[PDB]
């Protein structure tokens, strides 16, 4: 009854399996169900508010809708107040630059519902003129999200209380998540001795960056995929 | 709740260009304003006057932009200046970025024409 | 872009047949190309004399007797800017050594007062004599030798006449090399000015703070050595570093004194009372006001009418008195509105 | 042991520093720079500094030229760089090297040489 | 008793500032070596620079830096520090450290471990233990 | 064409002294694969004294541009145009070259020749 | 993420390695936290009680990736290396100990006066203020919302073990403190039934397309070779 | 143990001498049995005393008075953190390396004339013309 | 009740012996409570890098992925078989609601089917005319409900929670934390 | 740990070349050049680690297919100027030569898991 006399675990008999049984399935199976459900859903918003949903978009689990910037404080209000939606909590805020696309920015809000144990995802576009209406209105914490989108893309949000940069230096220029913006950037600090305080000077590299992204496969890697898509949702075939 | 902090203006993009250059007159006037109080924050070798000069030479960069949304995003950027000048959120170093000009000369050399640039490889 | 703003070129040859091609645009990751020795770096004007170098990439060697003391130089190049070597004047294969290499060669070795182990001329006249060989030796492309205002052999002060000899023995051994004079030198921390005079106790005069002197910005004299490092047709020449406007001591003590908003407190004492002070006060271990610089008050500066000036560099001093409150700063000192305003506010709560 | 400087200075270097390695006295590739040339270009950074001290690694050309040739009786030699001693794989990627043609025949990965008989 | 009294101010910027945290932890207990970490600088020996420096913190740190009373040192810690690490391509971190204030040792590691800042410690204590003071003045 | 140079906060020198190309990648000439060739890249041309040069201490290579690394991919050439200008940026088109199309046949490989033989083909 | 991306599966064993060694990380960051916290409002000594058993798991952490703090050893696929021979034994005994660790920490707050002075009523968050703010975890449990994503929408295995969920009422320091202490329980739980249930086979998926093959093969098979070549560069 | 027993028995198992060597690097009292000596001739030891805590049972006397941790030899310095059971002196021969050339340890030169000079091994990649004239 | 106290004894940790342990079991606050100094012979013994079991050690594998003889790559090739994302516009699911589905169509054959297809995707009907054209029926099976309800957040694996207390609860009635299983 | 360059029992080197530890190199930690040796092999003319941008996180050490660049159990290599921790080659080597025994130790327990 001492622990000088504990029992020795390491010399235990092990259990041992000759061989190891994992069959083959692929995972998106699992949410097959489950996509015809968010199909059901978004047919039903956007049947609800043909003013404002250009469209929606479903991947596995994750369900999209495609609005414009006008739209957001009306859909927003219904994703947060409607009794089947109740969307109370907001979980991020960002932005995606695509510079292909007249409007750069495509701003995106992910939402959640703790009552009913689901998430969703609403999308929208901007530019680096035209600003978004902020949702601090509804969502407190939308604050600072909305803050972060514009210090590091330059998206505006109409009506936000107090918008400034929140990461990047005091008078920083430039939006440094965009994709012409320079991996390190156009300054950088040193001490200077003769004036006895730091500035700033045009960037040099004692080794320049090397960007190995030239590398990248001269052969298309994955093919189109397969399509998820209940029968409910595909148009008939005449005869 | 989350409260504005001091000096802070809703972001609201004016409709039009005269309703636009009010604010940006009243914007340019707390600039002069706060000159002495940023003289005092950032502990600043020059004068009171140069701060102004300064403030006058940033205004009129963008005298003759026409757009009127590139206006209101201009108009926007400069208050977030100001609100990060007056309450003392820059420090003296990134503060005087602002004042190139007011720093010693760099040295002997700096090319006008052809043949100085070219002579440091900068043609 | 960053830029050379010390080199007129990109191609440079030393007098000594070397070809340096300057790489980058001249930030902290350029080189010039040129490699220099700067004794006496760890002082008050050599640490801005290695800052000015170092920041362009131009390799400084960097001569030291104690370690502690040479840190922050470390900070102003990129790696492998800066470079270390242990030096010591009664080593001649450390001076040598640290020589070397270098094409540029500048010696502001110089002490205010004596030590149990250098007098005036073993400072002034054998360190300078020794530095000229090392550099006549290995045939340096340029020498620098820097000396004071008023240096004349035959002086009643010590430190002049020193300072005259090492000129002579300089420019005997080396006959290319260049002799700098500055005026006094304040700025930022300098020594025996301005900021003894924002902080002594009380400054003791035995000519009523009488002499005159142009006082320079050391940062002016940085800029004019860098300008003459690097153009090799100040070779052979003497040059003449002093302040614009010319000002007495009391003059200067006045203004510190309006700038402080604190008054200053002088004392004149006759000649032979403080000379006595000076040479009881020499006992300590410490560097305390000597008995030669009681000498020197006695002395105004006297500009060399031949003499190369900061004209001949393209160079106009600062002045003095725009540049006193930015440099005494730490020491200053520090209604019918206002009542009217302050009852509207709240000053005690629950 | 005397090397010319850009200054026209005199570098004085023992001759055993001189030497690429201290198994070899030349460089082995045509882009390696020689010991004189590092020296020549370098000598700041070397001043008051102890070279008996500095990394001198053994040159490997010549250690594996001092390994005997392995005969072999049919036209394809197996190299793998095994350690028969220690568990796992821990030799280079395993390769077969044609010894028909005269001479030796050197592995890609580790020099062994290799030999027909 | 510079050795013996060894107290440090702690730039804890980042991860390496955990790493710092377990040499005061009961395995390696560094106050049994006499180092005692101190917030104010007024107080403080010995900048440990814990973490990737910023753009944005440069100035606070050569801040605190020239707030220390002499004699000062100051240790490099992580790779962000010394050189910039994981971040050395970023428009917003210094590349070392070194920019900003002269440095006395360097501790390599991401993070560097406990025993590796212990050892980095130790080298500083022994360029502490030969330096020359009182013999630095008489060579004068 | 809006101005968004004035907005974006990029140096000035980007939009007064730099200019960009927008090309296809060539097909290269070491594979068969073609995935490559379809985006417009827009990439900046390299300046004379800021590029590249040896570091004195280890050798690597230093650089004072910092677009040297930087490279935009673009889903046309027109979207990739009107992102230039927007930017104020001055570019130059580098139009692609394509195969030429023929006919291949295998069966030509054995065409029955009417007098002497230009060639022997081997297979 | 990226494994939803790449539509793969990671095998049944790294899902057990996976959610053992999140439960290890959740006490080594509810160590840092808690007793942070405590050390914050003046309690020192839990810091110093709390850092060695940190310094235990640490070992772990060293022991399966080399590394004590950022080990690179969760990857997109499974792990990057199996657990050596003696790792159960050694989590098992430091699992049969380290109750009492808890208790000592809850001998010190707990029912201490002063910590209730410090915590109680301090920092309160209602429910909807804290959905409204974007709260999550203690944050959000605290407030009295039972919500968790280990149980709400489970992960890699943690469907398959057994554990219990800590939700407050009063939204305040106090109760999330509570919270936290309940799930350093909750954890070693976990850590005992992985413990007991870790099973046999691959730790990373079996396709060289994703993963790379083990080096044997590298050395040996002409495809592992072209394989491992193309997804390291 | 932090007990004072364990000191005086550990000081008696040791000898005044080692009590007074070890009071005067490490500070602690250990007794424990010779394992082996380095190629710099620090010498390790194993204690097997129940009052000593895990990862206190291995320790090394360094043989000069500026000890240094980079003053152990490799082998024994993985095994002085407990990384193999076997001292290298136990090694058995199959699992030692072979080595063509000659074994030389050097620990740390930092802060010493003997410190690492790093350089470039390249000669530069663009190589000058070396000028000659010809004559018209 | 599993995870109560187990002696001390069953813990891997030193702890005393002899007339110590007595008086350590009259004087501690809790006897079971174990020192926390792991147990020297037991613990990470032997060393990790001198196991047995790493001379013995192979890949592991698992079948059927490991057979070499009935496995082709392209029947296990997961990621080439990646869902694709669905996109919706209006016109869509205009379309969606006047002729049905491919699971039910409400399309007529030949020409028909083929010209109404090609009337909706070009912008005859309207989003809206097609709402208000729809019958019950359409709307009652395919918006909302066959009831009449519409459809809520839907969730994937719903979670059914319960409230342990008593003995089995993680704190006495008195503090403010609940165990939910 | 700290970084060392490998020798095959014969004294070759073992790396040669294939630059996939300065692909995979997650700091950009590495730079290498290499050409054909006068006795015809693949080998490096540089091999450079600047240890103050490494992260430590043994990705090259994987990549490796030759077991050429590893990680040594060393930690206690600080040093008093940043220069002194831009290893090039020969300093690399040495390090192998130097902890080439502690490298078989640990190369003889964990084989078999890599
Ligand atoms: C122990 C005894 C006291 C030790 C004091 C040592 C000392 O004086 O250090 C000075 C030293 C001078 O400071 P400093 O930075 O050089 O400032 C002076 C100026 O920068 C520029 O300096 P300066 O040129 O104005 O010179 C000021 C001068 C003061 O000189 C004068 O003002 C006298 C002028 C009259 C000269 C002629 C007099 C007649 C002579 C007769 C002939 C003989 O002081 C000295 O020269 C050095 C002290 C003398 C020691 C020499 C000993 C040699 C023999 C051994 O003090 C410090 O280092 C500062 C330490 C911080 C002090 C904090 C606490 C201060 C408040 C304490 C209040 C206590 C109240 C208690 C009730
Ligand atoms: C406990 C030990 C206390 C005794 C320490 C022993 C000190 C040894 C000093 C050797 C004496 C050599 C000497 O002549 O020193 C004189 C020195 C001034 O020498 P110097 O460097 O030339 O200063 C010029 C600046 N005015 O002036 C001094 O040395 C002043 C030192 C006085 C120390 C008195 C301590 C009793
Ligand atoms: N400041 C002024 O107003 C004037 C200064 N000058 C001259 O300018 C030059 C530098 O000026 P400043 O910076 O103000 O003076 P500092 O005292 O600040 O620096 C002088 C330098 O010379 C070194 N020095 C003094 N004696 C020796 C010695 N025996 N051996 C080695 N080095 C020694 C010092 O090294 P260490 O730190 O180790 O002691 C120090 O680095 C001097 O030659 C001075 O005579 C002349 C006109 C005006
Ligand atoms: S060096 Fe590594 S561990 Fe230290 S702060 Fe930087 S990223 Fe974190
Ligand atoms: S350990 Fe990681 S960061 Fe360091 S050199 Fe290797 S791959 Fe690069
Ligand atoms: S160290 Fe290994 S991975 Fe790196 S280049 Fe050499 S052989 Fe290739
Ligand atoms: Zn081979």
């Amino acid at each position: 009854p001492s622990w000088e006399n504990i029992k020795d675990i390491r010399l235990d008999p092990k259990v041992h399996v000759d061989e190891v049984y994992e069959p083959i399935v692929n995972p998106a199976d699992r949410y097959l169900q489950h996509v015809s459900d968010l199909h059901q859903y978004a047919k039903y918003i956007m049947a609800a508010l043909p003013k404002y949903i250009q469209g929606f978009s479903v991947w596995k689990d994750e369900l999209t809708l495609h609005v414009a910037p006008s739209a957001v404080i009306p859909v927003t209000t219904f994703l947060r107040d409607n009794t089947s939606t109740q969307y109370k909590s907001i979980i991020d805020i960002t932005a995606v630059d695509y510079p292909s696309r007249e409007n750069r920015f495509e701003v995106v809000y992910n939402f959640l519902s703790v009552r009913h144990n689901s998430r969703i995802r609403l999308k929208t576009y901007a530019t680096e003129v035209t600003p978004v209406p902020s949702i601090t209105c509804l969502y407190e914490g939308a604050n600072w999200f909305e803050r972060e989108a514009y210090d590091m893309y330059g998206v505006f949000f109409e009506g936000h209380p107090d918008l400034r940069r929140i990461m990047t230096d005091y008078g920083f220029e430039g939006h440094p998540l965009r994709k012409d913006f320079p991996l390190t950037g156009y300054t950088e600090v040193r001490w200077d001795e003769e004036k006895r305080r730091v500035v700033y000077e045009p960037l040099e590299l004692t080794q320049a960056f090397r960007n190995f992204s030239a590398g990248s496969t001269a052969w298309e890697p994955v093919g189109p995929g397969r399509d998820d898509r209940p029968d409910s949702f595909k148009l008939p075939t005449p005869k | 709740a989350i409260i504005a902090t001091a000096f802070a203006e809703t972001v609201k993009f004016s409709g039009s260009k005269q309703e636009l250059q009010k604010r940006t007159l009243a914007l340019y006037r707390q600039f002069l304003r706060g000159a002495p109080t940023f003289a005092d924050l950032y502990e600043v070798q020059f004068s009171i006057p140069t701060i102004r000069t300064k403030i006058r030479q940033e205004f009129e960069r963008h005298r003759f932009v026409d757009d009127l949304s590139i206006q209101n995003v201009l108009y926007a950027k400069g208050h977030m200046e100001y609100q990060e000048c007056i309450n003392f959120w820059k420090q003296q170093a990134q503060f005087l970025k602002y004042f190139p000009e007011e720093d010693d000369i760099q040295g002997r050399h700096q090319p006008s024409n052809f043949v100085d640039k070219f002579l440091k490889n900068r043609a | 872009m960053n830029s050379f703003e010390n080199l007129a070129q990109d191609v440079n040859i030393t007098r000594s047949g070397k070809t340096l091609i300057a790489k980058g645009t001249g930030g902290r990751s350029s080189r010039t190309g040129y490699t220099a020795t700067v004794f006496g770096a760890n002082g008050f004007l050599g640490s801005y004399l290695t800052a000015k170098l170092a920041k362009h990439g131009t390799t400084v060697v960097v001569p030291y007797r104690e370690e502690m003391a040479k840190r922050h130089l470390k900070v102003t190049g990129d790696l492998g800017v800066v470079n270390f070597l242990e030096m010591d004047l009664r080593n001649l294969e450390s001076i040598d050594e640290a020589v070397r290499h270098s094409d540029i060669v500048v010696n502001l070795i110089g002490r205010e007062y004596e030590t149990k182990n250098f007098n005036y001329y073993d400072v002034h006249v054998e360190g300078a004599r020794r530095i000229a060989e090392a550099v006549k030796k290995h045939n340096i492309a340029r020498y620098i030798h820097v000396s004071a205002f008023n240096a004349e052999i035959d002086s009643p002060s010590e430190f002049n006449h020193t300072k005259g000899l090492g000129e002579q023995v300089t420019k005997d051994i080396v006959p290319w090399a260049t002799i700098v004079r500055p005026a006094p030198m304040f700025g930022r921390e300098d020594k025996w000015f301005l900021d003894r005079m924002a902080r002594s106790p009380c400054l003791v005069s035995a000519n009523k703070f009488q002499e005159t002197s142009n006082p320079v910005h050391v940062i002016d004299v940085a800029a004019a050595l860098e300008r003459i490092c690097f153009d090799d047709s100040t070779v052979a020449q003497t040059f003449e570093l002093y302040g614009p406007q010319k000002f007495t001591q009391k003059q200067i003590i006045d203004m510190v004194s309006e700038t402080l908003r604190k008054e200053v407190r002088h004392i004149e004492l006759p000649k032979a009372l403080y000379q006595a002070y000076t040479k009881a006060t020499q006992a300590i271990w410490w560097p305390t006001y000597s008995p030669d610089q009681v000498e020197r008050q006695f002395l105004s500066q006297k500009i060399d009418p031949s003499a190369k000036t900061f004209n001949d560099l393209d160079l106009t001093p600062m002045e003095l008195p725009d540049l006193m409150f930015k440099l005494i700063r730490p020491y200053r000192v520090n209604v019918s509105q206002l009542e009217n305003k302050e009852k509207t506010f709240v000053h005690i709560l629950d | 042991k005397s090397i010319i400087s850009y200054n026209g200075n005199t570098i004085e270097i023992p001759e055993e520093y001189t030497k690429q390695a201290p198994n070899r006295d030349s460089t082995w590739a045509p882009a390696q720079a020689s010991k004189t040339e590092i020296y020549k270009n370098n000598m700041v950074r070397f001043e008051q500094k102890d070279l008996s001290k500095q990394p001198m690694p053994y040159a490997g050309i010549e250690l594996i030229a001092q390994q005997p040739v392995r005969f072999v009786h049919g036209n394809t030699a197996v190299c793998d760089g095994a350690n028969h001693n220690g568990p796992g794989a821990q030799g280079h990627p395993k390769i077969f090297i044609n010894v028909d043609a005269p001479g030796s025949h050197a592995c890609q990965y580790c020099g062994t040489r290799y030999e027909k008989e | 008793a510079r050795q013996g009294s060894f107290w440090p101010v702690t730039f804890g910027l980042a991860c390496c500032a955990v790493e710092m945290m377990h040499v005061s932890a009961p395995r390696y207990d560094q106050d049994r070596l006499g180092i005692i970490f101190r917030a104010s600088p007024r107080q403080s020996d010995i900048m440990i620079v814990a973490g990737t420096l910023t753009n944005k913190m440069a100035p606070v740190l050569r801040q605190v830096y020239d707030q220390m009373p002499e004699p000062r040192w100051v240790i490099s810690m992580g790779s962000c520090a010394n050189g910039g690490g994981y971040y050395h391509f970023s428009y917003s971190v210094v590349r070392g450290c070194d920019r900003i204030v002269p440095v006395d040792v360097y501790v390599p590691g991401c993070p560097p471990t406990s025993e590796a800042l212990m050892y980095g410690v130790f080298q500083l204590q022994r360029k502490m233990r030969n330096t020359k003071i009182t013999r630095m003045w008489y060579r004068k | 064409v809006p101005a968004h140079e004035i907005v974006s906060g990029a140096p000035a020198e980007l939009s007064r002294n730099r200019v960009v190309r927008i090309y296809q990648q060539a097909k290269p000439a070491t594979q068969s694969g073609e995935y490559g060739t379809f985006a417009w890249r827009l990439d900046w041309d390299i300046v004379d004294v800021a590029n590249r040069w040896e570091n004195d201490l280890i050798g690597w290579q230093s650089s004072g541009d910092y677009m040297q690394a930087t490279q935009m991919k673009f889903t046309s050439k027109e979207s990739a145009i009107k992102f230039a200008n927007k930017q104020g940026w001055d570019f130059y088109i580098q139009e692609p070259h394509h195969r030429k199309f023929r006919v291949k046949q295998y069966a030509n490989n054995f065409v029955h020749s009417y007098g002497k033989l230009k060639h022997i083909r081997t297979k | 993420a990226v494994e939803k991306l790449l539509n793969v599966e990671v095998p049944l064993r790294g899902k057990y390695i996976r959610t053992m060694f999140g439960e290890i990380t959740r006490v080594l960051n509810h160590l840092m936290s808690v007793c942070s916290h405590a050390m914050d409002v003046g309690a020192l000594t839990p810091f110093l009680w709390g850092f060695e058993e940190r310094e235990k798991l640490m070992e772990f952490y060293e022991r399966v990736s080399g590394a004590r703090l950022h080990a690179a050893y969760v990857r997109p696929g499974g792990v990057s290396q199996d657990l050596p021979a003696g790792l159960l034994d050694d989590i098992y005994m430091w699992a049969t100990q380290f109750g009492d660790r808890l208790d000592e920490i809850e001998e010190l707050l707990t029912d201490n006066r002063i910590w209730k002075l410090r915590t109680v009523n301090i920092g309160t968050v209602t429910a909807q203020d804290a959905l409204n703010l974007g709260l999550s975890g203690p944050m959000l449990r605290g407030s009295g919302i039972p919500f968790d994503i280990r149980k709400n929408a489970p992960y890699d295995a943690y469907d398959k073990v057994d554990f219990d969920v800590p939700v407050g009422m009063n939204g305040d320091c106090y109760d999330r403190y509570l919270i936290r202490m309940a799930e350093f329980r909750q954890s070693l739980r976990i850590i005992e039934q992985c413990c007991n249930d870790m099973p046999a086979g691959a730790v990373k998926v079996e396709d060289f397309k994703i993963n790379s093959p083990p080096r044997n093969l590298m050395k040996e098979d002409m495809e592992a070779l072209i394989h491992h070549f193309l997804l390291y560069t | 143990s932090s007990s004072l027993y364990r000191v005086l028995r550990n000081a008696w198992e040791v000898g005044p001498r080692s009590y007074w060597k070890q009071l005067n690097s490490i500070g602690d009292t250990k007794s424990g049995r010779l394992v082996g000596t380095d190629i710099y001739g620090n010498k390790f030891y194993e204690t097997d005393h129940q009052d000593e805590i895990h990862l206190r049972t291995r320790y090394v006397e360094y043989k000069e008075k500026d000890y240094d941790m980079s003053q152990v030899e490799p082998g024994w310095h993985f095994w002085l953190g407990y990384g193999v059971d076997t001292a290298p002196c136990n090694t058995p021969k199959e699992k030692l390396p072979i080595r063509a050339y000659p074994y030389k340890f050097q620990p740390n030169y930092t802060g010493t004339p003997g410190a690492f000079v790093t350089y470039n091994t390249l000669k530069p990649k663009i190589s000058a013309w070396e000028p000659v004239t010809k004559q018209r | 009740l599993p995870g109560g106290p187990v002696p001390v004894f069953k813990k891997y940790t030193v702890g005393s012996k002899g007339i110590w342990e007595k008086l350590r079991v009259l004087l501690a606050i809790a006897p079971n409570r174990s020192t926390g100094n792991p147990i020297v012979p037991l613990y990470r013994v032997p060393t990790p890098g001198s196991r047995p079991e790493a001379n013995v050690y192979q890949d592991p594998s698992s079948y059927p992925t490991n057979d070499i003889a009935e496995n082709p790559y392209w029947k296990r090739d997961h990621r080439r078989a990646y869902p694709q994302t669905a996109f919706f516009d209006q016109k869509t699911v205009t379309g969606l609601l006047e002729l049905g589905s491919e699971a039910t169509p409400r399309i007529a054959d030949g020409e028909a089917g083929t010209k109404a297809l090609a009337n909706i995707a070009n912008g005859g009907v309207s989003f809206t005319q097609a709402l208000g054209k729809s019958s019950k029926d359409v709307i009652y099976g395919e918006v909302l409900t066959v009831n009449g309800l519409p459809p809520v957040a839907p969730t994937l694996a719903p979670k059914q929670w319960k409230i342990i207390e008593g003995e089995a609860a993680i704190y006495p009635k008195g503090y403010p934390c609940r165990t939910f299983h | 740990g700290e970084h060392a360059l490998r020798r095959y029992p014969s004294g070759e080197e073992r790396c040669i070349a294939c630059k996939l530890c300065e692909a995979i190199c997650p700091a950009l930690a590495i730079t290498i050049d290499a050409e054909e040796r006068i006795d015809g092999s693949r080998r490096t003319t540089k091999y450079d680690i600047d240890m103050t941008k490494c992260i430590y996180c043994g990705y090259c050490q994987e990549s490796c297919p030759v077991d050429a660049i590893v990680e040594t159990p060393n930690v206690e290599y600080a040093t008093e100027t940043r220069e002194e921790l831009l290893y090039n080659k020969e300093k690399l080597l040495a390090n192998g030569d130097k902890w080439e025994l502690e490298l078989q130790y640990a190369l003889d327990a964990d084989a078999p898991y890599r």
